[PDB]
């Protein structure tokens, strides 16, 4: 789930044709310590003590739009009118669109 | 250029003719088809009489 | 690669594909069965048909394009037509229950069962396509089964795809003569849907389609052969510059770029210049100069719009066929120095030209002129605002008396929707004086 | 009566129902039911499994 | 009827056969090119300018030759046609007799 | 362009003809219509002669 | 689309002064014409 | 697919279908014997929008016959196409109605439910997915309207989401024979507004009328009237069954046609009538047929609309026709009679045409009309209520079946209701 | 060397490995009498069939399977039937009391004085192998005479031989179709048994079976005829790479190793991707890219489970045909990078490949279509507990009231080792979803 060195053309959506990014990648580690100790018994079943994703994943009108010059009583409903929606702003491909644009005066 | 030119000449005439042969073909089915009932009617009419 | 999809929405939207498909055909000679003669194209796929269709190594040509339909009536007689073993079966999208014109009936009843199968349909010709620059979206704001099933899949395609562009082609409605009553229910509820979502829409109308051709090709008596015909043509002169190169190629991205002016509004206007009977065509003689003027001689648009009435912003021509850079400039420049035609002083230039070396074809059986140099008129201008103010005084008598909303209450909306559309056009209209305010 | 004004009335307070989702399958594909499909609902969400 | 019918089929079908091998072989020649093989030197000759027919002539034999089959297909639907019509009457004057 | 003219008027006289033929054979089918004739005939579709359809 | 109210209010009075001269149901249409 | 499942109702049904099917089947190419004789490609495939499988190449009609008195079933039976109809079917009772409504709607009716569900469910599981239904029966007659009201109700709740077609045809306004046919008809519509989504008005003084304007042959058969509205209920068939672009769900039509919900009645309009010499003296066009299609004359419902104004117009077009003359046509009675029509609604007109013509005609039509002319149908029929309620003539039958003078009350005052709706709406 | 046994056990078994045996003749040309024609292939019993079939001396190929039922019909029939001369007649192991569809009954009453008989066969098979990896257990969780014969047979060969592979092959039980009330009763009987001793068991279901017979291969009116030509060939693909070599071989051991992450869980699902009509084969085109999405589309799987309601671990791909490196590692590369691919964390590598250069062959009078690329799609995800949460909710009920135990109560059995099944299962489910949380 890593990005690769160097022949880093050899990868892309350019064959993928994706039109949703993949996966953010990066190419840094900090140099790590550790035994590496086993918090297991023989099922993935951590030990009490250690942490997990705590049950964190266990299983229309957002759209791509400038605010560029748009009334900004209606531009200020849009950006509500993109957000709070958390079953499209979470997981499961992403779900989470982009946004720019620019005052008023 | 002009080879090319009466190569598509003569492919149009292949295609018309065999689309003609084709509906040819079917109308003689449909003539069997019309005679075999005109024997069965000669056949049924006999009793009659 | 440079390809692009196209889809076929509302039972109107599929007899107008076919002709589009059956016009693509002749231009690159092919046969009914699906291949060429014993002459080497076949491959992997990579030829003029690359961009339109998919011969792979079966040797048949699969044209890039799924056509949608919610009865199964027209859509089978077309499975039995002539082509068919050219079409994929199962991009044939077909259906058993109308969407009985109306929009959410088809956008919300039937939409979610048949979307995430024709979504598997838009995957999987998303992975064997490379480049896939748009698509290519046919359909009609009455849509009977257009309205509702467009707008749930152009949200759809939009949400997950977002990236490249949009192509929208409908029928415009018809100023005075209405086939539905509901017709302006679900035409604004489609309008104020698509402006925050829709790329580029192009509409047009049959009225004056019909008026063109009793006036110069001279045929008082059209089928929609015909009318299907004309607009056929209009696509394949656009898809042209993919079809064929010249002194330079344009792209769908540099039509984006160039005709909108601002947000919300995109909504251009196409017009083809040459439209003359044969034997007209016959003894009189073609040259840049008549048709540039026949391109923006008012009688010639398919859209009822003064063009007085209103002031242009963009104007795109498209010179198919065998021309020259020295007349088109000068004729051009003509046209600028002309005082009837009113861009809007905030425009300096507006004009975006394409050339192509390409002589349009004629379609055999068919009824149009034999013509060397074409051109298509992509315009956008100001007179359009009247038709959707025609739309509202229509509308605002409609709604307060509130006629036929006992069927779309009774099978699942309320009023807030039918609501926002109206302050949506309001924001539409005034927003329109405004750019037109200079 | 203004049973036009009803009219307005019977609509205005109309509320709204609900569509039910099922699917579809195959050109001609029948209406295949979603719902609980067996296929893909969601089963498990009930306070009786694993514990 | 029939007789008439199947020999016109034979006769187009002979001729359509035979443009059929004649474009076959053109497209096969077609493909050379001056660097590649099947590529060799003959003497000139006057079979190479032997003269026996013209395009338009040829055309002419075509198109007649699909009239024919154009108007014997015409007569047969019209034959069947009446053939039908008699059937109905004769089972109508039996039926009314014996009644 | 004349040929493609000249073709088409040829094409204008053709259907001239074929919808002229389709007016006389629907005059004719209106000769023969049962409705039209009202023909005393198919009145007894009665399987017994001595009784009849009402 | 204006840059300044100023011009904003500019722009509204001197179509204001011109609403009905000017063709278009909105009134801002040209009138032209010999 | 969607199909449609057909019942008969009534002792004029019990002829409607009769024509209305044989009709189908000699315009399909089927043999009385039932063996389909292949001719049109088209009318093969699509057959099964009404017609199942039989083996042997033969179409069993998914129609349900059903009556009290065996005779008419046995002269049904006994007819051309008596064959083709199943004595599946056939269901019917062992009892005389005197034609009472009640009796057909409370007494004999509790015995026959059952079984007739059981037939339509049947028949209803033998298809799978359907429009609606449509239902041949008469709102003056007895036995159809007490089976009806009863049939129409039941199976509202049991499939509340498809199309409840109703044709029935309006008693004589000048003389109803059945004196009690008032009682009966004022019931029955009482129900039928409330359980009806479409219906048809049809009257016989018009059809006598039109044989004498066009027909002119004197003296008919009622057959021959029913093979009138046989072509008519067929040519808004045809759109369902044929090609064409024009789009063919009757919903598609309804909701192209009924501004409120109480619009339930709708009146026909039909493709060219023609006398002896008019055959070989009319020049079939669009123009005169249009011209034919919204003649005074042409009209056979109820009554003149002139009285009145027209809410909602459709006409079907069959035949080799094209957009352009529909539309200019269109344009020209909108121009013609611009007012004639509400200032409620402009662009009143529904177009559709089918190019698969008739086989006897190539360029025909149907025209389905919504106007404010049925005032004066209800309106005849208040009094006629009113003057005989005054007295209560022939209300001990009713009483001793176990009837009382409310119901009366809230059917007249629902009738009522309805008519306040409809001028209120236009005036 | 590297060879195996067939075991099929439970009268659903009996057909199945039949139709495997008549698939594996085919592909090796063996002629229904017994010999090869006059060219020479027969010797001490070595060639392609001496990992399948036992031809020595006498020449007569002797398939490496054992059949065992206990009721005569279908043992005895099949002895009647076309290949009956090749099949060893006490290899088909017939009996003469039933199991009562009753897992005890067939565990208990019978199985004792048979599987020693049956032991007799294994050992004299055993002593002539000289590989002998493994063994292919055909069987069914509603085995009517599967279930109990089966597991009591797999406990002896358990404890006598722990040393080697165990492959299980059962139809999981349809989820919402159950052609038997005590069906779960056993199954559950099964599950709790073999989980401490079984090796690799992997499932599928008939109701998906049929789904794609008309989806893709088109047929509304298949048999089992079909249905076991579809498992027969995705058995022989897996011994593909046991029957031939291709850019790399990879055996039973590599999978067992490569596909259990962690003990007791040893149950992926089998898929296989280029499933369609011949007529669809005909005029389209199969490539690496278009199969590695259908074999990972969602409703390709078998089994009644949604990938994107559980999560990926393991997945193995065995592409049989002609292939390259270069697509299906840029391929692989694809899906990695998707989005809706939710693989657990656990493992950045989660992928078996297996390339066979052979084109997998069409069944003369067969339904399948003609494959040149192929790939058979093994994984494993936490989208299957709600297979078995659909048992518990069904068993609870039953168990609360008891119904049938009067029987199995009735011919020797009480509530403790229904007892202990449930909370096993309650293990697995807790299990499952601790595995699931990351
Ligand atoms: N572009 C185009 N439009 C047409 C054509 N024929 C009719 N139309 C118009 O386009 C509209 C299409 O919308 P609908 O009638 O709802 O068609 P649909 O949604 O595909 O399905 P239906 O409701 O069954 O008709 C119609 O109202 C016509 O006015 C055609 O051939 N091409
Ligand atoms: N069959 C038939 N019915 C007719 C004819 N003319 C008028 N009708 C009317 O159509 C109505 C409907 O038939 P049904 O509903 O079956 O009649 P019913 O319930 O038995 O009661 P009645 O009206 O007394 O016959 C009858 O009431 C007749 O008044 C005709 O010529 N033939
Ligand atoms: N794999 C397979 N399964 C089948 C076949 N025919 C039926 N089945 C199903 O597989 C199940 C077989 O399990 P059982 O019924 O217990 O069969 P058994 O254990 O061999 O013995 P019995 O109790 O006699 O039937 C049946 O319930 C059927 O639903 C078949 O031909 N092949």
């Amino acid at each position: 789930n890593y990005s690769a060195n160097q022949y880093e053309k050899a990868y892309l959506p350019t064959y993928l044709q994706n039109w949703s990014p993949a996966r953010p990648t990066k190419e840094k580690i900090a140099a790590h310590e550790g035994y590496t100790q086993i918090i297991a018994n023989d099922r993935g079943h951590l030990l009490p003590s250690v942490p997990r994703s705590k049950a964190s994943p266990w299983g229309i009108p957002p759209a791509k739009v400038t605010l560029t010059a748009r009334t900004t009583t209606a531009a200020d409903n849009l950006t509500k009118w993109i957000h709070k929606n958390p079953d499209l702003l979470n997981a499961c491909n992403g779900l989470r669109p982009e946004i720019s644009g620019k005052p008023f005066d | 250029r002009k080879v090319g030119e009466r190569l598509e000449d003569m492919h149009c005439w292949k295609s018309e003719l065999q689309r003609e042969i084709d509906e040819l073909s079917s109308e003689t089915d449909l003539m069997m088809a019309q005679k075999l009932r005109l024997q069965r009617a000669l056949d049924a009419t006999s009793v009659p009489y | 690669m440079r390809e692009c999809i196209s889809i076929h929405v509302g039972q109107a939207g599929v007899q107008i594909g076919n002709a589009c498909w059956e016009l693509y055909c002749l231009e690159h000679g092919i046969q009914p069965d699906g291949q060429m003669p014993s002459d080497k194209t076949i491959g992997g796929g990579d030829d003029s048909f690359n961009t339109f269709f998919s011969e792979t190594g079966a040797g048949k040509h699969v044209p890039r394009a799924v056509f949608v339909d919610l009865e199964p009536t027209v859509v089978d007689e077309v499975r039995t037509g002539t082509y068919r073993q050219l079409f994929h079966p199962e991009q044939l999208i077909t259906g058993k229950e109308d969407a009985a014109n109306n929009y959410a009936r088809g956008h919300y009843t039937i939409g979610k069962e048949i979307v995430d199968l024709v979504l598997d349909r838009i995957r999987k010709l998303a992975d064997l396509c490379t480049g896939l620059q748009g698509f290519l979206i046919f359909h009609s704001f009455g849509g009977g089964t257009g309205s509702g099933f467009a707008s749930l899949l152009m949200e759809r395609l939009s949400v997950d795809y977002g990236k490249k562009s949009k192509l929208e082609f409908a029928i415009y409605p018809a100023p005075q003569v209405s086939t539905a009553v509901v017709e302006p229910y679900n035409s604004i509820l489609t309008t104020h849907t698509t402006l925050e979502h829709s790329d580029c829409a192009f509409m047009v109308d049959n009225e004056a389609i019909y008026d063109i051709c009793r006036r110069n090709l001279d045929i008082e008596r059209p089928t929609y052969t015909n009318l299907n015909r004309l607009i056929g043509q209009i696509v394949s002169s656009i898809t042209a510059s993919l079809r064929f190169d010249g002194a330079l190629n344009v792209d769908l991205t540099e039509f984006q770029t160039n005709l909108v002016p601002y947000p919300r509004i995109h909504f251009p206007l196409a017009t083809y210049a040459p439209v003359i009977s044969a034997e007209k065509a016959y003894h009189e003689q073609l040259s840049v100069a008549e048709i540039t003027n026949a391109c923006f001689e008012p009688a010639n648009q398919m859209v009822k719009c003064d063009p007085r009435h209103g002031k242009y912003m963009a104007c795109c021509m498209l010179y198919r066929g065998d021309v020259v850079p020295k007349d088109v400039n000068a004729a051009i420049a003509t046209i600028k120095t002309k005082r009837t035609i009113q861009f809007v002083d905030w425009c300096p230039t507006g004009f975006k030209v394409g050339i192509n070396y390409q002589p349009p074809t004629v379609v055999p059986g068919g009824d149009l002129a034999k013509v060397q140099r074409a051109v298509c008129m992509l315009s956008n201008t100001t007179a359009i605002a009247e038709a959707w103010a025609r739309l509202d005084h229509k509308f605002d008598l409609m709604y307060a008396k509130r006629a036929f909303v006992h069927w779309y209450v009774g099978e699942g909306m309320e009023e807030g929707e039918f609501s926002e559309a109206r302050e949506d056009l309001a924001a539409l209209e005034k927003d329109y004086e405004e750019v037109g305010v200079d | 009566k203004n049973f036009i004004n009803t009219n307005a009335a019977d609509v205005i307070m109309g509320v709204a129902k609900k569509p039910k989702p099922i699917y579809v399958d195959k050109r001609t594909g029948d209406k295949h039911d979603l719902e609980t499909s067996g296929l893909f609902p969601k089963y498990i969400n009930k306070k009786d499994y694993g514990i | 009827q029939i007789r008439l019918n199947r020999e016109h089929k034979e006769s187009c079908e002979m001729n359509w056969s035979d443009k059929v091998e004649v474009y076959n072989i053109d497209d096969t020649c077609s493909r050379y090119t001056n660097e590649s093989t099947q590529v060799q030197f003959y003497p000139h000759s006057s079979k190479f300018e032997e003269s026996a027919s013209t395009p338009e002539t040829w055309a002419k034999f075509n198109h007649d030759n699909l009239l024919r089959a154009e108007r014997e297909r015409l007569a047969s639907v019209n034959l069947r046609k009446l053939i039908d019509c008699i059937l109905r009457d004769t089972a109508e004057d039996l039926r009314l007799q014996c009644d | 362009n004349k040929n493609q003219v000249v073709e088409l008027t040829e094409r204008k006289r053709q259907e001239k003809q074929q919808e002229q033929e389709d007016n006389m054979t629907e005059i004719t089918n209106l000769l023969h219509g049962d409705l039209l004739s009202e023909n005393p005939r198919p009145v007894a579709s009665s399987f017994g002669s001595h009784r009849v359809v009402l | 689309t204006f840059p300044t109210e100023a011009d904003r209010q500019r722009a509204l009075k001197a179509h204001k002064e011109e609403y009905a001269v000017r063709q278009g149901t909105l009134r801002m249409g040209n009138y032209t014409h010999p | 697919m969607r199909e449609i499942v057909h019942l008969q109702a009534g002792q004029c049904g019990n002829q409607i279908g009769a024509k209305f099917w044989e009709v189908i089947s000699d315009e399909h190419g089927i043999d009385p014997t039932g063996t389909y004789h292949g001719d049109s490609d088209l009318q093969l495939e699509r057959i099964n929008v009404y017609y199942n499988e039989a083996t042997g190449g033969k179409y069993v009609p998914r129609a349900v016959l059903v009556d009290l008195e065996p005779g008419t079933m046995d002269s049904v039976r006994s007819g051309p196409f008596g064959q083709i109809f199943r004595p599946d079917n056939f269901v019917f009772g062992q009892s005389g109605a005197g034609n009472n409504w009640a009796k057909g709607h409370y007494t004999e009716g509790a015995e026959l439910v059952d079984s007739v569900l059981d037939v339509v469910r049947k028949e209803a599981e033998s298809c799978d997915c359907l429009q609606g239904f449509q239902l041949t029966h008469s709102l003056g007659g007895g036995t159809g309207s007490g089976m009806g009201t009863l049939l129409i109700s039941k199976i509202r709740e049991e499939y509340p989401d498809r199309i409840m077609n109703t044709f029935s045809v309006v008693p004589s306004p000048k003389v109803s024979d059945t004196v009690v046919e008032p009682y009966n008809a004022t019931l029955s519509v009482h129900q039928l507004v409330e359980n009806t989504d479409e219906t048809y008005c049809i009257d016989n003084e018009a059809l006598y009328d039109i044989c004498f304007r066009t027909l002119k042959l004197t003296t008919p058969t009622y057959g021959d009237l029913n093979h009138l509205v046989s072509a008519t209920m067929s040519g808004v068939t045809t759109c369902l069954r044929f090609p064409g672009q024009l789009n063919a769900d009757l919903r598609k039509l309804a909701v192209n046609m009924v501004p409120f919900p109480r619009l339930h009645f709708f009146m026909p309009g039909f493709a060219p009538l023609t006398s002896r010499g008019s055959q070989q003296y009319r020049a079939l066009t669009v123009p005169e047929l249009t011209q034919q299609m919204f003649d005074a004359k042409n009209m056979m419902a109820a009554c003149d609309p002139r009285h009145g104004r027209y809410l909602t117009v459709a006409a079907v077009f069959r035949g080799r026709m094209s957009m352009k003359e529909v539309d200019e046509q269109m344009l020209n009675v909108q121009n013609k009679n611009s007012s004639y029509f509400v200032e409620w609604i402009p662009n009143n007109v529904k177009t559709a045409v089918c190019d698969i013509p008739p086989r006897g005609l190539k360029m025909s039509a149907t025209f389905i009309g919504n106007s404010t002319a049925i005032q004066e149908l209800f309106k005849r029929i208040s009094e006629q209520f009113t003057a005989m309620f005054r007295r209560k003539a022939f209300l001990h039958w009713y009483t001793g079946e176990g009837m009382d003078e409310m119901e009366f009350t809230e059917a007249e005052s629902n009738m009522n209701d309805l008519v306040s709706e409809y001028q209120q709406y236009q005036d």
